[PDB]
């Protein structure tokens, strides 16, 4: 029975504005009480705001306070939430959730957004080389340093495919304005350095991709 | 007002039944505060597990247990399954408000536990032109998925310029975890030992470099 999408987010710059957008389904929506709430780089849940029945009240914490505005459409069977006067610790997932007698149990997908006021930036691809010959055994596990983008995704690939062979990526971080990642790879030691280990990097923002081939 | 502290982890096995409740600052927990507790399985969906302190939600299992404890909220999970390996949130209804704790990640032990391989990696020729190094320290390979990382140059413990990643499902059902230490390279030309050492589960890994 129960579908709550929500949308209507991207990538907007600090003092911008954005309205987002959450449609119920098979329920009947109208009666339910409802919120929205998001969910943080730093992983923690925050609530924005909070619609009534008959859109009689509203709530919302001291942080938003003034400068969010919640509201709904029963006709149209959503929820609506307007973000004004944006600053950057407003980026994070946001969601809807129905107010089921208390009880928040059917949650949107959610809807990303990000407050940056970066610029496409592409990449630096570093290679990530093991160092003094001091050989664990049958395993040696190279990687790439992809430095310096915005914003994300950045896909990364090693050897154009071929090789799958336990990759490992990892969320990336965000050091004063861009974002870094890592990707690694173990190709056993012998086939390294006789054989290539090249990593590809693609930047679609910027429409890029950068072949770092890693040698000792 | 408002602060809702909950356990940050808690590890069970299969089988075992297990506890995890939420504090107010406020003071003691009461039914006008409808403890609800949401399910963040992995990939950022959620589930209402229980509202209003202790109504189950539809299709939320039989084990999924809610209770007030000592003015406290409580989740209780008996009989906890594989499936339950995940992030618990606890909410708290603070007239007109929601108020989040930070919820707690709940390992339920699904495979032989297994330690970090730390690999430790120097900033290379090309970085080090642009004149400002990075040490990547890859952790992978570790369940439970909860580890600590400290840095060290040259023996003092590293307290800033370093940050970590948090742990990240693997393919495998096995975490795993970035740790970057950077320096401007100057500092790089003059330390001369930089530690990177990974404590998961009492024992400490550690990989070092010159
Ligand atoms: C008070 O009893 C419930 O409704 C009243 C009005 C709430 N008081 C306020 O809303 C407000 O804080 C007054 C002062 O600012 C209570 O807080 C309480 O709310 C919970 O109980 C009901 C069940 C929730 N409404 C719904 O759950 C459903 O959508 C039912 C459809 O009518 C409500 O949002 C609170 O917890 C979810």
């Amino acid at each position: 029975e129960v579908q709550l999408e929500e949308s209507g987010g991207g990538l907007v710059t600090p003092g911008g504005s954005l309205r987002l957008s959450c449609a119920a389904s098979g329920y009947v929506f109208s009666t339910y009480d409802m919120s929205w709430v998001r969910q943080t780089p730093e992983k923690r849940l925050e609530w924005v705001a909070f619609i009534s029945s008959g859109g009689g009240r509203t709530s919302y914490p001291d942080t938003v306070k003034g400068r969010f505005t919640i509201s709904r459409d029963d006709a149209k069977n959503t929820l609506y939430l307007q973000m004004s006067s944006l600053q950057s610790e407003d980026t994070a997932m946001y969601y809807c959730t129905r107010h089921f007698y208390a009880v928040l149990d059917y949650w949107g997908r959610g809807t990303t957004l990000t407050v940056s006021s970066a610029k496409t930036t592409p990449p630096s691809v570093y290679p990530l080389a093991p160092g003094s010959a001091a050989q664990t055994n049958s395993m040696v596990t190279l990687g790439c340093l992809v430095k310096g983008y915005f914003p994300e995704p950045v896909t990364v690939t090693w050897n154009s495919g071929s090789l799958s062979s336990g990759v490992h990526t990892f969320p990336a971080v965000l050091q004063s304005d861009l974002y870094t990642l890592s990707s690694s790879v173990t190709v056993p030691s012998s086939t390294w350095p006789s054989e290539t280990v090249t990593c590809n990097v693609a930047h679609p923002a910027s429409s890029t991709k950068v072949d770092k081939k890693i040698v000792p | 007002q408002a602060v809702v502290t909950q356990e940050s982890a808690l590890t069970t096995s299969p089988g075992e039944t297990v506890t995890l409740t939420c504090r107010s600052s406020t003071g003691t927990v009461t039914t006008s505060n409808y403890a609800n507790w949401v399910q963040e399985k992995p990939d950022h969906l959620f589930t209402g597990l229980i509202g209003a302190t202790n109504n189950r939600a539809a299709g939320v299992p039989v084990r999924f247990s809610g209770s007030l404890i000592g003015g406290k909220a409580a989740l209780t999970i008996t009989g906890a399954q594989t499936e339950d390996e995940a992030i618990y949130f606890c909410a708290l209804w603070y007239s007109g408000h929601w108020v989040f704790g930070g919820g707690t990640k709940l390992t339920v032990l699904g495979q032989p536990k297994s330690s970090p391989s730390v690999t430790l990696f120097p900033p290379s020729s090309e970085e080090l032109e642009t004149n400002k190094a990075t040490l990547v320290c890859t952790i992978t390979d570790f369940y439970p998925g909860v580890v600590t990382v400290d840095w060290k140059v040259d023996g003092t413990p590293v307290t800033q310029g370093m940050e970590t990643t948090q742990p990240s499902k693997q393919s495998n059902n096995k975490y795993m975890a970035s740790s970057y230490l950077t320096l401007t390279a100057r500092a790089w030309e003059r330390h001369s030992s930089y530690s990177c050492q990974v404590t998961h589960e009492g024992h400490t890994v550690e990989k070092s470099l010159s």
